[PDB]
């Protein structure tokens, strides 16, 4: 149920509020329009391996 | 690191190395942001004056990404104790900011409840460093990484001759020849989740390296998130 079922479909942090899932992101990311994906604000976001 | 594999280009970009007056590594660290490094409190008693190096994978050649940084302030946990290594955590503020690039980037700080329920219940974490390749060997000239299983807390407590406080966790193998080792202390323990890497621990201590019936002991970063946040505001 909720955050226990596949992380509530969240990319990063999952929180349960009143029988409902709330997703959020690490510092340097903003939550996408779908309320689930996390989008990097700028170059070299935290937690990503470097490629170029 | 005993066993494991070399970090390939761009794979371990959050690694820092603490270097002494003779430009020799004695401990690791984790890049948290352009001004801050996470390390072990016990590492601070291992050299009078030190600097921090980032962007390095081979200490014998120049790759082009290397940068040395001077330390402005040392923030050590005031409850740290040498007898047990409880509260083994410190944060360093650098004099000049780190310019991120290939092989130089920060690891993410997670939220406590989600990390404990979702990250620390994954099968494995990843530890890395330039430390000894065998218990009695010499330090590695190459940066290494190793996948290490989370270990059941009760089993860990039974295996240990030394106390495991609420501020520590265990990881590694019962008998397989893979573990962190001398010189890796203060280095990153990170957990991968959907291709993003979060800080979950700090290389702390162990009874030898890769010994049978013994595990690697790590500072539990999730117990220190509000502490870390305060330190990074001053
Ligand atoms: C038992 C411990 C120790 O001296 N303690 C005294 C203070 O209270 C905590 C344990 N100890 C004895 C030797 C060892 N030094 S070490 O070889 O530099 C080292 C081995 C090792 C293995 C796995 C990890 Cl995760 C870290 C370390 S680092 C080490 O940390
Ligand atoms: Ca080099």
């Amino acid at each position: 149920k909720l955050c226990s079922l596949d992380n509530g479909d969240c990319d990063q942090f999952c929180h349960e509020e009143q029988n409902s899932v709330v997703c959020s992101c690490a510092r340097g990311y903003t939550l996408a329009d779908n309320g689930k994906a996390c989008i990097p604000t700028g170059p070299y976001p935290c937690g990503k391996q470097t490629l170029e | 690191i005993v066993g494991g594999q070399e970090c390939k280009d761009g794979e371990c970009p959050w690694q820092a190395l603490l270097i002494n007056e003779e430009n020799e590594g004695f401990c690791g660290g984790t890049i948290l942001s352009e001004f801050y490094i996470l390390t072990a409190a016990h590492c601070l008693y291992q050299a009078k004056r030190f600097k921090v190096r980032v962007g390095d994978r081979n200490t014998e050649q120049e790759e082009g990404g290397e940068a040395v940084h001077e330390v402005e302030v040392v923030i050590k946990h005031n409850r740290f104790t040498k007898e047990t290594y409880d509260f083994d955590i410190a944060v360093l503020r650098l004099k000049t900011p780190i310019t991120f690039r290939m092989n130089v980037a920060p690891a993410c700080l997670p939220e406590r409840d989600w990390a404990e329920s979702t990250l620390m219940t994954q099968k494995t974490g990843i530890v890395s460093g330039f430390g000894r390749t065998h218990e009695k060997g010499r330090q590695s000239t190459r940066l290494k990484m190793l996948e290490v299983p989370y270990v059941d807390r009760n089993s860990c407590k039974l295996s240990s001759s030394f106390i495991i406080t609420q501020n520590m966790f265990c990881a590694g193998y019962d008998t397989k020849q893979e573990d962190a080792c001398q010189g890796d202390s203060g280095g990153p323990h990170v957990t991968r989740f959907k291709d993003t890497y979060f800080v979950t621990g700090i290389v702390s201590w162990g009874e030898g390296c890769a010994r049978k019936g013994k595990y690697g002991i790590y500072t539990k970063v999730t117990a220190f998130l509000k502490w870390i946040d305060r330190s990074m505001k001053t």
